[PDB]
RNA sequence: GUUGUCGGCCAUACUAAGGUGAAAACACCGGAUCCCAUUCGAACUCCGAAGUUAAGCGCCUUAAGGCUGGGUUAGUACUAAGGUGGGGGACCGCUUGGGAAGUCCCAGUGUCGAUAGCCU
RNA sequence: CUGUUAAACCAUAACGCAGGCGUCCUAAGUGUAGCUCAGUGAGAACGGAAAUCUCACGUAGAACAAAAGGGUAAAAGCUACA
RNA sequence: UCUCAGGAUAGCAAGAGCAAGUACGCAGUUUUAUUAGGUAAAGCGAAUGAUUAGAGGACUCGGGGUUCCAAGAAUCUCGACCUAUUCUCAAACUUUAAAUUGGUAAGAGCCGCGGAGUUUACUUAAAUGAACUCUCGGGAAGAAUGCAGUGCUCUUAGUGGGCC
């Protein structure tokens, strides 16, 4: 038996066939590598803010406290 | 030339060691011996390499040195400067403006004799300062003293003539 | 002799920090000091500077900026000199005063001293008014200790006391208090006497070291008190305590910045002439010719 | 390659620059950093902790989180003809603001700024920045300066 | 003009041998009863005020060493794209682009701060 | 696993180079404090090339279990304590 | 992967579809802005490692031979230490340091320590900060060039000895 070991030849043009696919800018992000502390911040803060629209029962809730 | 009396010439320390090269009693003997001579606690050199010409194994307690100084290294200085007969050679006196001799027979400073207290070998080291020392020594701001505060051996010869009343070779 | 000084040492060198080689800041120190977390963006970080004078005890609070520290409150020993001090500036009381007008002078300028007094009658209890802070917090500072040394009853902590007592919070064990007691022989006790700690604030030892000095001789007396024997003659007072409770209250009273409205208008010239500008490219060829031609002459 | 290891290859990335031997930077230290910013990411072989793979070394991230130690960026990485999304966590040490922001927004102010006033007289401004342009006629009067091809000689 | 305190940059700040030193500070300096400290009050700590710019420190001096910046070096070495270019080859060179570094030259030699002050 | 081949992001072959791993450490982990190491010149009984003691100078040339490369000077090195 | 004539697995390929084909979008291109890098070269009177040449040297560290007379002094020979140099080198050396090249960017999802909000162990002495909401002020569209290859689903063939 004899081989070739490693060749990356072909396999950069492959890559380049298609295009580069770039992930699509999202305008909100998701929440990993984030802290909690900041995280129950948000939660709170949002929970209270009366310009933020809840659900019904949410409101309720929040006009109660 | 105008001058200060700024410019004293001091000592700043007596060192006197006691190498033995050896772990046991004799070492007690000297830690005694010094303790007697100086009044102060006596400091343990340690054995930091492995000899077998001189059975010294390293890390072992091999000598006892003390440092004093003010009027007692000053007291024990005429000790054994007399014990030297107040007579020093060129040879004796460093570049750093600091001087020492030899001395055996430690009885001949005056104190006692026993069985435990043998006849020692001593090493007489003097380190002479002007006054300014402290820039060097202290630890904010710490500097090294100026050319003009430093002790030149010439200075220092004159030092021990013009105090000791002695005589260099 | 070899010369172990040589054109490649010099291009190796690696220069240290202008304050470093200066024996000024402690980096390590400092760094452990000022790091916040960056979690609070830009919010300010308050330390206490403790720098204690051959003269002078120097109390500050600093807090960090990039570009530079800044000072908040400065207090100079000397302001004692506006009570009625002119010695001693150093002790430890001194400390202990400095620190308490630093103290309520900070405490004046955020509007904080209504709220927060301190402990005005002096134990050497454990003082931090976190412990009663109600509605705004008390004012948080570090003790920087900078090249001292953190020996126990150390002046930089008298400072902490005429802080913490003027009312700032200043985070302290009273470990290093003086009279703090840790004792070796049978593990026995950890000892507080505020007595001793209190006595030292006012100077009391300071006191009873004139009478020991008394004891002995008058020359003795005379030596290490002149200045402050006739000082204390100045205020009319037999000792220590009492110019210090004078100082305590005055400080707490109306501690203020005394402004001297002093104008000084154009006095320069002595000293011009002391500090020399550096030579032109010109002059150092003239130099040159001159050495020149007073050597070819010769 | 025989060996793969966080710290293959990296000897003379990490290496400290000449005479940096023990620069503790306090600048770094106090760097404020917010959600939005884009930051340059540079290590330094001091501070171990931390530490990004060699890989990411001078980098530009958009920050995304802030701890207290560290700002959380956001990188990308070419793989196999995709690019994937990777979330760092780099200790303050090895981290350093980017101008290419800064720049932006000097650059729109002075720009719009501009084109307000002009507004207001009438004139429309363009921001617009053209590149190098044909250079335009011109006249030169000057001294001439003639030239002739050197002989050949060798120079031992 | 000058000072202490805490500094960002970290030699244009360092190294060597010198000159100089208003004021106020800083220091050297005096002393070990007290908190503290060591083999030693040297240091660390504490208390001071008889001296002194001699030290440290400011400022300057050297056809100074170093460091910093430009010049030469040099369109040289290296390098991007083209070549049914030359040469047996090693290699060199043609067309269109980028473009260095040491010897030797010349200049520079700390800068930006917050705070309280000295010079009435 | 380190340094090279490898051609200044990354990646890159060969029974290609030079080496290293299947352990070792209640401290050689962790923390605080103080100290500055290697080396060089001059100086002190027995003392001799080499024992200890001194001072001046020492950009790091020493040390950091283990291979290599990198990292470290009021420390990451040395000492002491917890 | 008991794996080396094989399998899976990504990649490459076809067909059927989804979505408003954010064109203020896209790009194996430049430009512009901010930035990385230690290779080529060069450099070793600069660190590390090699390594030739001659001379000087108040002060030197030792050896040997010379001489004299005598043990010392005078002096030839060696090196080691500086002194000023000098020959030729490194992929597992490097201060210096390219070309080619890598990140990130070039605006309505913009800019402005102007406002009013929301936060029950988030931040601060601090309505301090922070993050998000509704406001206020300004903003010819914020480089060239090209778009007969918009993005994404689903199902799946062949391939996995290469060679110039
Ligand atoms: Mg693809
Ligand atoms: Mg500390
Ligand atoms: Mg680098
Ligand atoms: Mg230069
Ligand atoms: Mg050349
Ligand atoms: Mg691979
Ligand atoms: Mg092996
Ligand atoms: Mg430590
Ligand atoms: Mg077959
Ligand atoms: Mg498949
Ligand atoms: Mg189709
Ligand atoms: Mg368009
Ligand atoms: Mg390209
Ligand atoms: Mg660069």
């Amino acid at each position: 038996a004899k081989s070739k070991n490693s060749t990356n030849k072909n396999q950069i043009s492959k890559s380049h066939r298609n295009g580069i696919k770039k992930p699509k800018d999202h305008r909100h992000i998701s929440t990993k590598g984030v802290n909690p502390r900041f995280l129950r911040n948000r939660r709170r803060a949002i929970k209270n803010d009366p310009s933020i629209k809840k659900s019904k029962n949410l409101e309720k809730k929040v006009n109660k406290e | 030339k105008k001058e200060n009396k700024m410019r004293e010439v001091k000592i700043a320390k007596l060192v006197i060691n006691c190498c033995v090269g050896e772990s046991g009693d004799k070492l007690t003997k000297a830690a005694k011996v010094l303790k007697d001579l100086s009044g102060q606690e006596p400091v343990f050199s340690r054995a930091r390499y492995t000899i077998r010409s001189f059975g010294i194994k390293r890390n072992e307690k091999m000598a006892v040195h003390v440092t004093i100084r003010g009027d007692k290294a000053r007291d024990i200085l005429t000790r054994g400067l007399k014990v030297k007969e107040m007579e020093l050679r060129k040879k004796n006196f460093s570049n750093t403006g600091n001087f020492g001799f030899g001395i055996q027979e430690h009885i001949d400073l005056g104190m006692k004799y026993d069985p435990s207290t043998g006849i020692f070998g001593m090493d007489f080291y003097v380190v002479l300062e002007r006054p300014g020392t402290r820039v060097a020594r202290r630890r904010r701001a710490t500097s090294r003293v100026g050319n003009n505060q430093m002790i030149s051996k010439e200075e220092c010869i004159n030092w021990f003539k013009t105090e000791f009343e002695g005589n260099v070779y | 002799v070899k010369v172990l000084k040589t054109k490649a040492y010099f291009k190796r060198f690696q220069t240290k920090y202008r304050r470093r080689r200066e024996g000024l800041t402690d980096y390590y120190a400092r760094k452990r000091l000022i790091i916040q977390d960056k979690d609070k963006y830009n919010t300010p970080k308050y330390r206490l500077v403790a720098r204690a004078t051959n003269t002078r005890i120097i109390a500050q609070i600093v807090y960090a900026t990039l570009k530079c520290d800044r000072v908040l409150c400065a207090a100079d020993s000397y302001e004692l000199k506006r009570f009625g001090v002119s010695t001693g500036l150093a002790s430890y009381a001194a400390a202990y005063a400095t620190g308490l007008l630093l103290a309520r002078r900070l405490l004046k300028q955020i509007g904080l001293d209504t709220v927060y007094a301190g402990q005005t009658k002096v134990d050497g209890a454990y003082f931090n008014v976190d412990e009663d802070q109600k509605e705004k917090k008390p004012f948080k500072a570090i003790l920087d200790a900078g090249l001292v040394r953190t020996t126990t009853g150390n002046r930089v902590f008298g400072v902490l006391k005429g802080a913490c007592d003027g009312g700032i919070n200043i985070p302290h064990s009273e470990s290093r208090f003086p009279g703090y007691v840790r004792a070796s022989d049978e593990g026995e006790s950890s000892k507080y006497k505020p007595e001793d700690h209190k006595a030292r604030i006012f100077g009391k030892h300071i006191d009873a070291y004139m009478k020991h000095l008394k004891g002995q001789s008058n020359e003795a007396f005379q030596k290490q008190f002149s200045k402050w024997s006739k000082t204390l003659e100045a205020a009319k007072v037999d000792s220590v305590e009492k110019l210090f409770t004078k100082v305590h209250a005055e400080i707490r009273k109306n501690p203020e910045r005394v402004k001297s409205t002093k104008k000084n208008d154009k006095p320069k010239r002595d000293h011009k002439k002391f500090y020399p500008t550096k030579l032109t490219a010109a002059q150092r060829k003239d130099r040159v010719k001159t050495k020149f031609q007073l050597a070819l002459s010769q | 390659t025989h060996s793969y290891g966080y710290r293959r290859q990296t000897r003379k990335k990490f290496a400290k620059a000449y005479k940096t031997k023990g620069h503790v930077r306090i600048s770094r230290y106090l760097t404020t950093y917010k959600v939005g910013e884009y930051v340059d990411i540079m290590v330094d072989g001091s501070q171990h902790k931390g530490m990004p793979y060699k890989l990411y070394h001078g980098r530009t991230g958009k920050v995304f989180n802030v701890n207290p130690r560290s700002i959380g960026v956001i990188v990308h990485r070419i793989v196999n003809g995709r690019y994937i999304e990777k979330r760092l966590h780099v200790k303050i040490e090895h981290v350093r603001p980017s101008n290419v922001k800064t720049a932006l927004s000097k650059r729109y102010q002075a720009n719009d700024q501009a084109k307000a006033e002009g507004n207001k007289a009438g004139k429309r401004v363009s921001t617009k920045r053209n590149p190098g342009q044909p250079l335009e006629a011109v006249q030169v009067q000057g001294a001439v300066n003639f030239q002739h091809p050197k002989v050949f000689r060798e120079i031992f």
